[PDB]
Parts: structure tokens; C-alpha cells; sequence
């Protein structure tokens, strides 16, 4: 072929947000510097739209280049599951191509979130696993972060979702704080944001009572 | 007692109205408070002025800017 | 564009028992009528070696047909970490294809394993959600199952290893019971197999105390 | 469903001073003389709970009796934002009533304390109002009296508190004195009880000059 | 318990102006699937009227609908303190339901109001806090709204009317403005409304000098 | 400056007559003013055409327009 | 710009200690001085034999049992 | 520590001898035992007739195939 072609959905956040602005991004790599004309075409359900920004070529080490389009989406739209194509048209490339993403179909479906104390054989460690787990929740976009005493607390990692028998997600997520902390009493706070909560919004908290 | 306070909008000159209990955010951009909801099934977007904005909307506000961030 | 060619490493709990025959797998799709006949070289470190076995060809959508190499490996080889390659020879291709793969290169990590309880929250519930943390742990291939009175529990799903900030892995995984069965006083256990375990084997208990 | 189920937090004061004893109080009304045994849980995050005490029945009119169940609580229970669970159990309804009481999550917030003197227009009447305004604190637990020359003044009142643009709470107390009084020349002290305070405690004062 | 019903007076400002419609509102919450029709009727002192509207049917989380009614009122017959019944029938309750709503009784009384400007203290903030005192007025019912340059300042909560040592109402509002312009010397003013005033509406400014 | 200025109207087709002062605001429909009043103690509304309306009663009701709002 | 006091106490059989200036109040029950105090975000309490006080708790205690009341 | 059991089996017909402690799995062929063991830090396999088996490394192959299954 040439070129390759990448198209990402909006952060989870910025669909739940209305202060926020949710992006389609179409990346498109391996575009030859022997004519490096890129064109982008953008449809929502078929109608085109003239709204798109492409940041200028930039090239790496082979001097092949890396061309972005965003699209600025409507909250709405995005989540009433409309879908967004581009079509992107090099030279390079035999064809055109169309790539289309939307919002998962199905009936949307609340997230159960518990947090979940560290084992008790974890507490000979000088770091513990404060963990929350987020269950039969669909679809599967959702955001998750930690927090304690109004300050982001930042050292966890979230698992990806995972598909239940059921036929929603769950994931975990795992903040790690020095045993000192959650031996002292302090509590933490997990937040999550998903369409199906009220407020597209919950937070539940853990400490050592 | 519990109200059902209606916020009252122009969506493509058409006037549309919601009910606080479907709107899952709200925000403000200078005079003009937008606020997503969520009507029986369908999300949709609306705006109104501040000076036309419930209570009850700006005390949605002000509890997002808070809590959500 | 031509055909593609793809190489899967052999099956975790296959390499950590001498029962059992770990297999490198090399796929091969988009190969077409224009040109069907496929051929498979295999090195260990260079050597050629004779004892793969081709799986018949087979269609998929495009009637382009996709053809799958079997190379039975020794546990100690792969583990030891030796080189799997696959020289693919079709036609179509301007040359032949070469692909390599092998384990993780990097210090061994033994898993942790600390099995969490139901929050309290979710005894509301009907079913109840069984955790169990592995942390720490390198390279990432792992196996995981659940069972109870020495017998499978199988309504368990495990997250993917996830690259923790240590760049160890951590995964959880989460068995799921009637909350009849957790309330009696069952006991439920996580086995783990690791190269880095004692025995490759471990396991963790778990019941409502 | 017959009966009526009341749950109320314990008074601000008396979770700011470890010198007091705080409580949450169920009230249940309405509860038939055919039917007349009621049954209360109580729960602390779940944990059952038996320090609680039933003050005896207590008939009207009616004929329909009122009881109250009393649990005395830990001030930083409270204040760390435990939640109070009360099971009800009726015979008449056929449905035990579950409520919960908590004090209201978020970063704590501490009150900016403000007297304002009368409006010049208001010294033509015999009565003139002595204003304090507390602003920006979180949550809206809060305590405020007033007193002169070390003596409690009890003829004030406060508004509720209301909710703020920024998120934070305001209210406004009103003492009235003769004006006589104000006119001499005393000074009037507003007295400000809240968490976010540095000993719980502030206190500003308002005088003719 | 089936249904259930509540009843709302019309809006302040729209019983003194005669340019603008004040409406009663009836509110039935609890309307099953099951028997889903719900009857009005309203009363004016006894007399049956035909001029109210039901807005179509509302359904909420629980799958019950809530039915609202709404009757136009004639001010004068609202301020002279005419009863508004609602006879609610649906089928699920043993019999239909009445409520009454009407004007307050008692003698009115007229507004004093008075602001107060910024406390000393609070002019080393960026924002101070602009305050109105409207006391000794019946009944409660009242609207209060800030200008300046003759034009809205919307920036401002009002507490709920408080009930006095006397039997008649207070409450505060509360303008917040930037303390640039508090400092310049512009001039505020609170607009109040209220049945007892000459025009039914009455005015009183404010300025840093 | 004492004003007292009558303004007749017709009620139920009887011609009531009320004092300018008993009036708390004024309103305009075209060449038709509006006008609640409050009589000795009791509140009633009443029309009348510009017409035939006082100066001072359209002089109340600009400056209405002004104040109210 | 000096000097600050830790005050030791039993909390489930561990010592723990806290500073003074995390303490918000003081209360005396008999011998026993009980203080409530705020560590960093989390609100504890604690308790002493008034033998085991140092000065600085007990003029805490004493200023309070003035203001407080 | 606690067990140092040899086991003595041929590898390209050369005698090796591996400790106990670095076998990671056991498994039976008949009245063949193989077992997978790693020896400072590289993985080996290896054979043994079942009569020329320490009783611990059958020991250790009833407690795999009970455990690893």
C-alpha cells in the first residue's frame, strides 16, 4: 500500500462535561514526502462538514510525515451514537480510505462502584493497594481517577474494561500509598464518570475504619 | 415541597423545556449557562442566559464546579 | 499490499508444565489463489528445525486463504528465552517474509497474590464479586483460575496484565458467586502459575471469616 | 404504608466540642396501638450497632403513639463523614424502612465572619438591627449566637444557609436592640461555630463607633 | 399509598403585575402503568372552573408518571385570598383527592428595607459583598432583584423569608461584585415587590461614598 | 401634591369609578390600559381606553414600564 | 517563629501523638482531659490523664472552657 | 535449607545432577518421571526411570498432579 490511518473516539470525559470540548482525531502515518497531499473529508451519518482542523505535516527521522485532523463533536451527538467517517485521500495510496467510529449500540447500563481495602498479608509492604471496582456498566467509556483531603492523588493505574457474562464491563483501579498514610487513617476518594450516572458522576470513598 | 422546577430553551427556534432531573451537567461560559441532558432517552444540549437561568440551575452550577473538575 | 504474517507466543500454563507442549504459532493471511502456496522455515536462534507442522489452508472473506504454522518448543528454550523465527515464502511477496519472536528479556518478578473480599455495599446483591490481586510480577505472561472444594469454579473473567509504574505487571481477576454460597462460609481459592514461583504454582484463599 | 419515619443529624455544636455528647435521632410517628411494637438498627458504614437507646412511647390525642431512638455518635465519626443507617421495622407496614444520615462530603471550607451596623433609615425606628454575615464555608453545619458585656443576647435570628455561586455557604444572623443601646455606645459580639474553624470557634464584635 | 398530590402558589411577582399571568399548579406524583389516567378539577371558592390545562404525562425512574395541572388565576382574586381546590381522582386511591391552596391570612404588613454596604474587613478581598435587609413585612410572599445603570445584576442570592419574634418576615440578599467596581463609586440598587407597597414596588441604593 | 384623580371604568356594564391613588400598577394592551387596584381594603382589576383614560394614569404607567419590568 | 508541644496519648493500645496546633478542642472529665483534633485532614480524638498534660494542653483547656462555654 | 534431595539423571548421555529445591514441575510417563528444574537462573529438563527416583521427587510429582493439574 503507503500511509496507514488511525481514527481515535473522544476522551470519555469530554462527551460527559458540557464545559469540554469532545474530539474525533484521524491520524494518518508513512505519507510520502514525494507528494505529501493529504485531503481530509469528514461525514456525521453521510453529511459532510467543513468544521475539521488539520495541524500541519510533521515529519520524523525517515522524513516521512504524520498528518492529524480533529473533529470538535457535539456531546449529543457523540452519545446519541451518530457516526464519523474520514476520508482520507494521499497520492501514495492506491484508493482513498474511508474509516468510520461511533459510541458502542446497546442500552446504556449504571456502574456499580466499590472500593475495596488493601489484603491483609499486603501489609508487611512499605506501599499498599488501595483498589476500586467498577462493575455492569456499559458501554465500556468511562473515566476513573483518585483523590484525598481535595488533592489529586495520581500514583494508580486503571485496568482496561473487560466484558462480563452479562454483557456489561467491569475494570479495577489501583491507587498505591505508603502504609504510613493508610495506617495513619486518612481517607481516599475514587471518582467515576460515565453517561449512566446521575450527574455523570460518583465518587465512593476507603480508609482503614 | 420537591418541585419540578422546567428550564425553558431555544433549540433551532423551536422553544423546548427540560426538567432539572434530566440534566447530567452544567457549566457556564460568561452570561450564557449551557447545561446536557438527558430527555426519556436522547441526550441534548441547551443554553440559556444567566439572567434567565432557575435557581435551581445555578445552584446545579455552582454544585459541579465543585464537585466535578 | 500482499499477504501478512503474524506469530503468537505458546500458551503460559504450556510452558510452566512438563506435562504439556508449548507451541509458537505462525499465522499468515491475505494470501490469495493468485499464488496459494505458502512456505514455513523455522530457526531457534538461527538453526533450522524441522518438527513444525502446516495446518491446511483456509478461506476467510476476499477468498483469500490464511495458513497456520505449528512449532512444538521446549519449555526450557523458550523460557531460557530463545528466538522464534518464521521465514514465510510466498510468491506474491517481492521477497519472503521474516518474522521473530521470544519471552520478555528482562529480570524474572515474582507475583504477589492478595485475594480481596466483597465490599459491603455489594451484599445487597444477589451475586457477589470475589477479587484477587497479582501484583509485581515479570514477565507478564501468567495464568490464572478459581476454584472450591477441589473443584473448577469457572464464572471468573481476569483483566489483562497491566505495565505498572515499576514496570512490574498487575492484573485482577474477579469469580463471581450467589451471595447464598459466600454467606454459608465457602472457601474459594486463586490459583496463580508464574515462572517466577516456587513450583510455578501458588494459591490464595478466601471466605467469609 | 401507615407509619412515618423521621432521621435527624446530631446539633453542630455538638459535634465541634468534645465536650458534648452529639447524636443521630429516628422518629417514628404514627405507629398503630393494635400494632404498636417497633423495632430500630442501627448501622455505622454497615456495622451493626447496639448502644443505641428507644425513649419510651409517647401517645396523643390521636391515639397513634411516637418513638425515638437515640444514637449517640463520636465527633469524628461524624466528621469524617460516617453514615448512620436506621432500620425500621413495623409491624402494621409490611416493609421495614431503611434511612440514612451523613454529613455532606467535600473539602471542608472555613467562614469569613462579618458584622454590618444598622442602615442609616433604620435609626428612625425604636428597634435596630444588628447584622452578621458568614460567608464561604462548607459545609453548611454551622453554629452563630450572640451576646453583649458576657452575656448571652437571645433576640436574634438566623436564616438558613444558602447555597453560593462559588459552591460554599452563606447566612446572615439579625440581632435587634433598642436602639437606646446601640446608640450609647456597647458592643455586640457574634459568636461563629464551625469545623473549618481554627478552635471551632471565632468570634467578631460591633459597636456604634 | 397510592398516588400522591401537592399544590403551588403562583409566582410572586406575578400576583402585583397585572401585565403578567400568575397560575396555581397541581403536582401528582406516583401514577403507575397501572391505571395511568388521572382527573382534575378546580374550585374557586366551591365553584367549578374550566380553564386549567394538564400538561401530558411524565414519567420518572420508578416508572410512575407525575401529572401536572395548571390554572390561571385572576390576581386580585388570589391577593384577596380566594381558595384554590384540586380534586385529584384516580382510580389506585379509594377515593379522589382534595387539596386547598390560598394567600396567607392575616393582616399584611409593609417592607422595610435597607442595604447595608461592604464590611470594613471584607475590602481585602477581591469580591465584596453588597447586602439587603428586608424585615417586618406579610405575607412572605416577595421578590427581590439588583441593578445598576439601570440595567440586571444577576449576581446575588436571597435567603428564604424568615418568620420574626413578631409574626411578620424577614430575609437578606446578597450582591457580589467585583470590589474594582464597588471602589469606583458606582451605584447599586435592590428592587422589592411586595403586595403591602405603594406601586407594589419600592427601590433603595447603595454606593461607596 | 395630593393628586386624587378618579378614573371611571365599566364593570359588569355598572360604571365604577376609583381614586388614582388606590391604584398598585398599570399595564397597556394596545389603546387599552389595565389596572390593579386596591379599594379601601380589597383588590380589583379594571380596563379602560386610552381614550378615555387621566394623563396622570398614563403617566403611572410609563413610569411602571420603567420601574417593574 | 518558635517553639511547638506534642502531646501523647493511647489510641487502640498504640501510642499515637499529635501536635497542639491540630487540636481544635479541649475538655476536662475529672482527672481526664479529652481533646478533638484535625491531623493533616482527618478528625480524631484522644484522651489523657490530666498528670500526662502538658501546660500547654492545659492553658488550651482553660482558654476554652472561658471562650467556648 | 531443609531438604537437599540430588537427583541424578543423563543428559546427552553425560551424568548431570540437579538439587531438588531448583525442580519447578513434576510429571509421570509410565515408570518415567520428566521434571522441568532451573539451575542457578537457566531452565533444564530431564529423565529418570521411576526406580531410580528419590521418594521425594515422587513426592513432589503426587503434589503437582494434585495441585497443577
Amino acid at each position: 500500500g503507503g500511509p496507514s490511518v488511525f481514527l481515535f473516539p473522544p476522551k470519555p470525559k469530554d462527551t460527559l462535561m458540557i464545559s469540554r470540548t469532545p474530539e474525533v482525531t484521524c491520524v494518518v502515518v508513512d505519507v510520502s514526502h514525494e507528494d505529501p497531499e493529504v485531503k481530509f473529508n469528514w461525514y456525521v451519518d453521510g453529511v459532510e462538514v467543513h468544521n475539521a482542523k488539520t495541524k500541519p505535516r510533521e515529519e520524523q527521522y525517515n522524513s516521512t510525515y504524520r498528518v492529524v485532523s480533529v473533529l470538535t463533536v457535539l456531546h449529543q451527538d457523540w452519545l446519541n451514537g451518530k457516526e464519523y467517517k474520514c476520508k482520507v485521500s494521499n497520492k501514495a495510496l492506491p484508493a482513498p480510505i474511508e474509516k468510520t467510529i461511533s459510541k458502542a449500540k446497546g442500552q446504556p447500563r449504571e456502574p456499580q462502584v466499590y472500593t475495596l481495602p488493601p489484603s491483609r498479608d499486603e501489609l508487611t509492604k512499605n506501599q499498599v493497594s488501595l483498589t476500586c471496582l467498577v462493575k455492569g456498566f456499559y458501554p465500556s467509556d468511562i473515566a476513573v481517577e483518585w483523590e484525598s483531603n481535595g488533592q489529586p492523588e495520581n500514583n494508580y493505574k486503571t485496568t482496561p474494561p473487560v466484558l462480563d457474562s452479562d454483557g456489561s464491563f467491569f475494570l479495577y483501579s489501583k491507587l498505591t500509598v505508603d502504609k504510613s498514610r493508610w495506617q495513619q487513617g486518612n481517607v481516599f476518594s475514587c471518582s467515576v464518570m460515565h453517561e449512566a450516572l446521575h450527574n455523570h458522576y460518583t465518587q465512593k470513598s476507603l480508609s482503614l475504619s | 415541597d420537591a418541585e419540578f422546577v422546567k428550564v425553558k430553551f431555544l433549540l433551532n427556534g423551536e422553544e423546548k423545556e427540560v426538567d432539572t432531573s434530566k440534566i447530567r451537567d452544567v457549566a457556564r461560559q460568561g452570561k450564557n449557562v449551557k447545561f446536557l441532558y438527558n430527555d426519556n432517552g436522547k441526550y441534548g444540549a441547551g443554553n440559556v442566559d444567566e439572567k434567565d437561568a432557575p435557581k435551581e440551575l445555578l445552584d446545579m452550577l455552582a454544585r459541579a464546579e465543585r464537585e466535578k473538575k
